[PDB]
């Protein structure tokens, strides 16, 4: 139900706007569901 | 490649590849949702 609206371009690691890096979170999905 | 470019004045760096957008007739050049410049139309060649 939760989508995203990051108008940015996304590849595996626009990609990083002009100078802005998101950073990933250190707890995965998978891991904050174990 | 990672180039420098002026195309018939609009200036960048920046790395070129070709394009699936179909730019109208008189489009030069085109900006994604937060207006910044993603393509060009080659000034010689017309491609995108
Ligand atoms: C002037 O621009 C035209 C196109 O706008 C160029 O014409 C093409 O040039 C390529 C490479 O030189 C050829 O493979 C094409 O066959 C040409 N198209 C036609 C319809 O002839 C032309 O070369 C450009 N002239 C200069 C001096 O750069
Ligand atoms: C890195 O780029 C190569 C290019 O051949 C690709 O095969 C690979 O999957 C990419 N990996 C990531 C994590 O983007």
């Amino acid at each position: 139900k939760v989508t995203l609206a990051d108008a940015g371009f996304i590849k595996q690691y626009a990609q990083k706007f002009n100078g802005l890096t998101v950073l990933p979170p250190l707890l995965t999905d998978e891991m904050i569901a174990q | 490649k990672c180039v420098n470019f002026n195309f018939n004045g609009l200036t960048g760096t920046g790395v070129l590849t070709k394009s699936n957008k179909k730019f109208l007739p008189f489009q030069q050049f085109g900006r994604d949702i937060v207006d910044t410049t993603d393509a060009v139309r080659d000034p010689q060649t017309l491609e995108i």
